[PDB]
């Protein structure tokens, strides 16, 4: 439980998004945005994937229900 | 089936979504939710862009795209959702 | 404005009073028009009903382990002892050449150190055992009977906000199992 499960991906999103959008807490080892393979755009459902606990967690309890593109990313428990 | 539907608006900010609303005089609080753009009397094309929307009683509900954490300050009619 | 003021004062006492008062006003004063309004007979007739409505209503206005244990124990006999929130008798043993397991907060030990806390507290108040001690424990069992009504009582007013609890979230959540599903949009 060391990432950010953040569904609500904009349009613009890449991992790099995610990346930085959950860094400022701690530093994100893996990421990626699951793509239905039929359109090359992100559908919604990301996972950040950090080093630390602590970032990870303040993260998802922070960023709850923001606006990205205009669009509203929700960054919660990963499972 | 004693739904008034008085068509007030949504005047809220987002941007942590905010809303002002008048006061119903009832212990309901406002419900959100966010789901899928899949139900409506048209349902044109392009539907995966979902609806996040808090309704309650007196107000035009705050609903928008969007592909407890809140509250409402009753005796200062504020709706506060972070 | 006579014929708005005419409108607005059958409005007010319509609002007062009403339509009875309209049949019965205008069978009194059904020689002259200036029941007319209160009657089919002027241009007021519309304008006067409605506004009797408004100012009823209020829209229209005035017309104008034993050793796990063991070191709990003492450390409840270090936050007995720690005076000082950055300065105690546990700073020194945190950082001081041995393990220190019950100083995380993070850890749930953390839990069960601050209920050792309690109660060395609980030994710690003056009237807890420090060189005051009140009788009325060891040869009082009328306030026992006090104490037990008492808590009692606190028993009774948490069921009523258990039960007045559910039936507002039960409520809330039927609220929003009805909630607007079909008019959403943004403005």
């Amino acid at each position: 439980k060391r990432v950010l499960y953040v569904g609500g991906l904009a349009e613009e999103v890449d991992d790099k998004v995610l990346h930085a959008a959950f860094i400022p807490f701690g530093d994100i080892t893996d990421i990626q945005i699951p793509l239905d393979y039929e359109t090359e755009k992100h559908r919604g459902f990301a996972f950040v994937e950090f080093e630390l606990a602590e970032d990870a967690a303040a993260a998802i309890d922070n960023m709850n229900e923001s606006e990205l593109f205009g669009r509203t990313i929700r960054v919660n428990l990963a499972k | 089936k004693f739904v008034k539907i008085g068509r007030p608006g949504y005047k809220v900010t987002k941007q942590l979504f905010q809303i002002d609303y008048p006061e119903i005089a009832e212990g309901i609080m406002p419900r959100h939710r966010f789901m899928s753009a899949y139900e409506q009397r048209i349902e044109p094309p392009d539907r995966r862009w979902q609806y996040l929307l808090m309704a309650a009683e007196p107000y035009e509900t705050i609903a928008f795209k969007v592909p407890f954490w809140t509250h409402w300050n009753r005796e200062t009619k504020q709706f506060f959702l972070q | 404005p006579e014929v708005r003021n005419i409108v607005d004062k059958t409005a007010s006492f319509v609002a007062r009073n009403g339509p009875e008062f309209e049949a019965r006003i205008r069978q009194n004063e059904i020689n002259n028009p200036k029941f007319n309004f209160l009657n089919p007979n002027d241009p007021y007739h519309a304008y006067y009903r409605h506004k009797v409505s408004e100012f009823k209503e209020g829209k229209a206005q005035e017309p104008s382990s034993a050793f796990d244990l063991d070191v709990v124990k003492l450390t409840a006999q270090f936050v007995a002892r720690n005076g000082r929130q950055f300065l105690t008798q546990l700073m020194q043993k945190e950082q001081r050449n041995y393990q220190f397991d019950f100083l995380r907060p993070q850890h749930s030990l953390f839990n069960y150190f601050t209920k050792l806390v309690e109660q060395y507290t609980k030994i710690l108040i003056p009237p807890k055992g420090l060189f005051s001690k009140l009788k009325k424990e060891a040869e009082n069992p009328r306030e026992v009977l006090d104490q037990v009504c008492y808590r009692v009582e606190w028993a009774k007013f948490q069921e009523r906000e258990r039960k007045k609890e559910e039936e507002e979230k039960e409520k809330e959540r039927v609220a929003y199992a009805q909630i607007d599903w079909h008019d959403f949009v943004v403005v």
